[PDB]
């Protein structure tokens, strides 16, 4: 669509390589910051959709 | 022994698998469940009263799969006193495939 259709997308990030035909639907942060990072947002901490 | 709960979370973080039978159907499903920490059901033996409870899974989000069948394990024929059954279940989750 003209106004970009944004309804597709992908993932950026993950904690490992998943296995053949493994299917991951998780909404949590990747934690790409060494501290723990509660909660939605943080210093290097990723909604991974 | 009506069935079995399968996962990585247990409760709707992520996609987790439901096995049961009730008091007609086999159910095979699989979703973001929030299950119960004591999930159980109640007869006492049929004796006043038979199944009328569900308690499980407080929510299902976005169940991905589901099947259903007639009653699955059979009981022995014919009976004798105190005669029981050896019920036996191998589980693997290899290739994507339960
Ligand atoms: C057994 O559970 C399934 C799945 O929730 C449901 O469709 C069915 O109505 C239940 N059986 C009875 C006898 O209520
Ligand atoms: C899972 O539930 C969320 C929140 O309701 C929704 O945004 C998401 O699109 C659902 N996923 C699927 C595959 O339906």
């Amino acid at each position: 669509k003209v106004s970009g259709n944004y309804n597709y997308l992908y993932r950026l990030f993950r904690k490992s390589n998943l296995k053949p035909f493994e299917r991951d639907i998780s909404t949590e942060i990747y934690q790409a910051g060494n501290k723990p990072c509660n909660g939605v947002a943080g210093f290097n901490c990723y909604f991974p959709l | 022994i009506r069935g079995w709960i399968f996962g990585t979370t247990l409760d709707s973080k992520t996609q987790s698998l439901l096995i049961v039978n009730n008091a007609t159907n086999v159910v095979i499903k699989v979703c973001e469940f929030q299950f119960c920490n004591d999930p159980f059901f109640d007869h006492k033996n049929n004796k006043s009263w038979m199944e009328s409870e569900f308690r499980v899974y407080s929510s299902a989000n976005n169940c991905t799969f589901e099947y259903v069948s007639q009653p699955f394990l059979m009981d022995l024929e014919g009976k004798q006193g105190n005669f029981k059954n050896l019920r036996e279940f191998v589980f693997k989750n290899i290739d994507g495939y339960f």
